[PDB]
Formats: C-alpha cells, structure tokens, sequence
C-alpha cells in the first residue's frame, strides 16, 4: 500500500512538472526561461522573446515523460523480469522460492497501479486521420 | 485524543452566516425524492463521457484553440457593437483605431497598469504583441487572458494608447420550455470539500453534513471536492494504511449509506485537489462500480466543470477555486467605491469559458486539446456555484444569482454550505426572472 501510494505522489509530481509548461531557450548565451508561451513561431517552433533568433525548447519532454513512466512500469514487471533468463532452471527457482502466487499478484498489483495511469492516457496512439487528412 | 477536540469543543452550532432572497426562517425542509425531479446534462457533448484521450500535447495545436477562443468572442463582440473592422497591432495610424486581442504580462512577475500588453489574433495581427498605455482611459478592469475589443490610437506602431474599452456582452439566458414551468418547489444543497479538520481524519465535518442531509431532506445533494485534499499533511507524508483508491470507496459508502433514508439525488463533483484521481483540467466524472439499483437511481456522477440543469435551471458547477484564480491577478481603476467579487463574477460571465485565464498560476495542469470544447458557456447559467477559500458570499451579478458557500471545513475552524430554492415562474413577464428567489449560507 504504501509503496504503490509512493508512487501515486511520484507520478503526480512528474505529470504536473511536464503541464507546468517551462520553456528553456537553445542559445547557450541567452538561456531564457519563460512561462508564457509566445505566439511568434519560427520554422522549428516558438521564438525566443529575448533573443530574436533561437528556438525554444521545452523543458521537460514528452519522450522524458514517456521514458520515466516506463522506468516506472518495468521496475515492477516480473513476467518480462523472469523471460529475460536465459535459463529456464534459474527461472524456476527464482519462481519458485519467493514469487508466489500472492507476490506475483502484488507485483502485478503495482504494475496495474502504473497501467491505469499508461492504459487510456497515452502517447502511444497514433491517429490516422491527422497523418493523412 | 487532541485530534479533533477543537472541532467537537465548538458550540455555535446553527445560525445562519447569510440570506438572499426573501426572508425565512430555520425550518427549511422538501419533499425528498417525492415528484419528478430532472437532473440532465446540457451544453456541448455531454459533460465528457469517456476518461479522457491523452497526456501528449503537440506544441502546434494549442494554437488553434488559443486562436479559436480569441476569434469566437471577437467576432461576437464585433456583430454585437457592430463594429466596421478590425485592425492589426502593427499596422501604424493616426487616426482612432480598433484593435482585437487578449490582455498579458511582459514578465512572469504580478500584472500592473504599466505592463499591460495586448496580444492579437493570427489571422489579423499573426500573433504580435505590443504595450498599452491606460493613462487616457477613464474606466478599466483588465487580467491577463481577457478577450476584449480595445480602441485607441497606435501611431508609432510600438504602443497602443486606450481612448475607450467596449465592455463584455454576455451570452442569453437559457430559453425555458414548457414543461419546466409545470413543475413545483425545488431545493438544491450544496457542500463543498475538504470534508476534515486540517489535523484530523474522524472526517467528523462529512458525518455531520450527513446527518444535516438526513435532517433536511432536500431534493438534490450537490458535493463538491476535495473528498481526499492534495493539501492534508498525512496525504503527502504516506503515513497512511489504506490506499488512496481505497480511501475514495469508504468516503463514498459513508455518504451512500449515510443518505439513504433521506432519498435525495447525490451529484459527486470532483476538484482539481483530489490526489487520488487523473490530474488533468477539466477532470473526469468518477468511475465506480459498488452501486446497487437503488443507489444508481440516486446517485449521479459529473464531471468537473460542468453545467447541469437541474428542474429547468441551469447551473454551472465548477470546483475550482476562480474567484482566486482571476481576483489575484486582476487590475482595476477604481478601488474606493466597487464590488470585487461582482466585477469578477461579471468577467467570468462574459467570457463565455469556464477558465478564462491565460497563463494559469504555478500549479494547476490543464488540456488544451479539450479545453475548447469541454470548459465553455452553452448558455449562460441561471445559477453560478463558485466555491473559494474567500468569505462565502451570495449576489446578483447581470441577472444571475452567483452563489460562494467556500470550504464546509476551513483547517481547524469550521467553514459553511448552502441551501437553495428554485421553481419556475410564470412565462410572461419583464423578461428577465430568477428562478432562484432564495439562497441560505450557513455554516456547519
Ligand atoms: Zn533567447
């Protein structure tokens, strides 16, 4: 309970960390960090209100997030954590001395405390009509 | 043992903290779940209905929405004050001249008179941003995502100089029909978390509101978040036993088996405080599955916001805490002689959005991708619920009863909840006729 609460803080912390919107600017002479969003955009994206030329860039991205979430999801899957054995022996008794029934469903537990948060809210899918409309 | 005693040791129970309407007296009291009572959600595509979509927002599509919201209202306000055209932000002239755009600060600092900037729109001003000068305006009450027509002069094409500042123009009343003019006496109670003392987690001030429920027997049963504050001091220091997801069954059951007896519908609204579930503006209605036949008929789960009509009067139901969103960062021009929380109240009703401000503060995450389509007026709302950790307060702001209950529990010193009565009038009349007469904020 206490660990899959732990994790609830912590996933929320990074959720609202990423919608903060903090934007860093490219230039390493400018290094400007602004909240508000410009409405001046380049051929990359944004433009820096500070220096005229430069691109900013957000702080935290979503490839960042998806990564850690992931980090998240792999720390507690054991049925990708005993496939990954090269021998089925070791994958045995490793199975058979401490992942019982009731550990795999609290491992199991934690990783569908992750996959509600991965399950509909995502990045993963990946709409057609945009791609090709 | 010293948890909770302050809370029991208080003896001041009952009196009324303040009334609109007409007089009455202590003996408020329906019918239940007697007659016909219609609880429909109204507006755009109702209230979301699925979780949500995604947490991946692609930088160019905010800009669409953005673009969208500032459009909508500037060609609304145009066809209203019948407006010619507009004009670009870098478009230098002499002569007086009519600018579209959205108020903003120049710094992450607090907004003042001297930094007021105007932002305008894509397809007449490409997204350009210039200063304005409010030193020749007589009258003005600007914060920051405010959608506005400003006239003025811009000769230098660098600064733009107010000369007069068009006022908002509300969305019309929602049109009643008929059948909702055939129906009888409503009473709408509402409360708003959190629902425990600041040190304490009896949630004595829950069980109370039970049984003030219980007593009361009203018609619809409005409860607002947070049920689990993202602020309690137990909740970030995982101290706790139980799940937070299980912590949401056992504060539902109190209430299901609490309200039982009284027979009222219950619409549960989230709050952007509640730890437990998605964090993401507007939230989702709430999924839970322990609910037996009886208990599906009485209780409703909505989104947050959302606007509901409950017996052919629409009300905007929101959790967030607005009025402290907008009046923290707002100017005005005149401060001896004028009504705060009215001038917000009207600028959020003239916006036509359940969340004008643009940027938001430090921490609150929002969805843009929704935000469009999913925090707007339909109508404007014959009744606003807007809670707030400011003092509670119940007023007529352009025709509508605007009602502030705050917090039932307000760390160690209680805070209050609201009762409210409503029945349709006849049809004809001076247009205009609130079908709210009557308002009770007590504290519990
Ligand atoms: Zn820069």
């Amino acid at each position: 309970v206490q660990l899959s609460n732990k994790l609830i803080m912590d996933i929320r912390r990074f959720i609202k960390k990423y919608y903060d919107g903090w934007l860093i600017c490219e230039e390493p002479t400018c290094r400007n960090r602004t909240r508000h969003l410009p409405l001046q955009f380049s051929r990359t994206g944004p433009l820096c209100p500070a220096c005229m030329k430069a691109t900013l860039q957000p702080e935290y991205s979503d490839k960042s997030l998806y990564t850690q979430l992931c980090f998240y999801r792999y720390i507690f899957d054991a049925e990708c954590a005993l496939e990954k054995l090269t021998t089925d022996h070791e994958k045995d008794k490793l199975k058979k001395q401490f992942f019982t029934p009731k550990v795999l469903q609290d491992y199991r537990k934690l990783k569908n405390t992750a996959e509600q948060f991965l399950s509909r809210s995502g990045y993963s899918e990946v709409n057609l009509s945009k791609l090709f409309a | 043992a010293t948890p909770s005693q302050k809370y029991n040791s208080r003896s001041n129970r009952g009196e009324v903290v303040t009334s609109f309407g007409l007089a009455q007296g202590v003996s408020w009291s329906g019918r239940g779940g007697a007659g016909n009572i219609s609880l429909k959600v109204l507006g755009c595509p109702e209230a979301l209905t699925g979780s949500y979509k995604s947490m991946f927002q692609k930088l160019p599509d905010i800009r669409e929405v953005l673009t969208c919201k500032i459009e909508e209202l500037g060609s609304e306000l145009k066809e209203h004050y019948k407006i010619e055209a507009f004009t670009p932000l870098l478009a230098p002239a002499q002569e007086p001249v009519t600018l579209l755009g959205q108020i903003g600060c120049d710094s992450n600092g607090k907004l003042n008179n001297k930094s007021v900037i105007l932002e305008g729109d894509r397809e007449h001003s490409s997204g350009a941003q210039i200063p304005v000068d409010l030193s020749e305006l007589k009258e003005y009450s600007l914060f920051p995502g405010q959608v506005v027509i400003m006239e003025g002069i811009n000769t230098t094409g660098r600064k733009l100089v107010a000369t007069k500042l068009y006022e908002g123009v509300p969305l019309p009343f929602y049109q009643p029909t008929e059948e909702d003019a055939d129906f009888e006496q409503s009473m709408v109670l509402v409360a708003c978390g959190p629902y425990t003392t600041s040190d304490s987690i009896t949630y004595d001030p829950l069980l109370d509101l039970i049984a003030v429920i219980n007593h009361d027997r009203p018609d619809v049963c409005i409860l607002f978040g947070p049920f689990l504050d993202a602020k309690h001091e137990q909740v970030e220091n995982c101290l706790l036993t139980s799940p937070f997801e299980d912590i949401f069954k056992q504060c539902l059951r109190t209430i299901i088996e609490g309200t039982r007896s009284s027979g009222s519908h219950l619409v549960f609204v989230p709050s952007l405080r509640d730890v437990h579930h998605e964090p993401v503006y507007p939230q989702p209605p709430f999924s839970y599955s322990d609910l037996s036949r009886e208990d599906k008929k009485q209780v409703q789960f909505v989104s947050e916001p959302c606007s509901l009509s409950i017996n052919g009067v629409i009300f905007g139901l929101t959790s967030t805490d607005l009025l402290f969103h907008l009046g923290a960062e707002e100017i005005s021009s005149s401060s001896g002689t004028s009504d705060r929380f009215s001038r917000i109240l009207k600028h959020i009703l003239t916006q036509r959005s359940y969340y004008p401000l643009y940027p938001p503060q430090e921490d609150m995450a929002i969805d843009y991708e929704s935000f469009y389509v999913y925090a707007q007026l339909p109508v404007t709302p014959d009744v606003l619920i807007i809670p707030s950790e400011l003092r509670y307060f119940v007023k007529d702001v352009l025709g509508c009863v605007c009602v502030n209950p705050g917090r039932l529990t307000k760390g160690q010193v209680g805070g209050t909840f609201a009762r409210l009565y409503l029945r349709r009038p006849a049809a004809d009349g001076a247009e205009r006729q609130s079908p709210c007469i009557a308002v009770q904020v007590v504290r519990i």
